[PDB]
């Protein structure tokens, strides 16, 4: 053990750290008169209908 | 002579060139949003502050 043969000393690390996410959203609000251009055959409608608004600039 | 009128019956349009009250009261609103993110960290380390003698050649 003289002469430092067997002082000795070591460090050692290792970190890992990963994230992720995702979101999505949405929401309508409103009201539309539409018109039945089908009728199924158990009697389920197809409705179809167009509202067109123009104020001012578009 | 301006045809029969019903007597009890509100007074609705019936031919060409009658006249109806439209409230405009329009309201929509629609909206949507969305995100993703995604991360990752790494860290790493090894030191051999003191090497003894048998380990010096590793």
């Amino acid at each position: 053990f003289g002469n430092s043969r067997a002082d000795m000393e070591a460090s050692g690390g290792n970190s890992f750290n990963g994230k992720g996410g995702a979101n999505a959203s949405n929401t309508f609000s409103g009201t539309l008169t539409v018109t039945v251009d089908q009728v199924l055959a158990n009697g389920n409608l197809h409705v179809v209908g167009e509202k067109q608004i123009a104020i001012n600039q578009g | 002579n301006y045809g029969y009128q019903p007597l009890f019956e509100d007074r609705r349009p019936r031919n060409i060139g009658d006249t109806l009250t439209i409230v405009l009261q329009e309201n929509v609103s629609a909206s949507k949003s969305s995100s993703a993110n995604a991360s990752r960290d790494g860290k790493t380390s090894f030191g051999f502050d003191t090497v003894p003698r048998y380990l010096q050649g590793l």
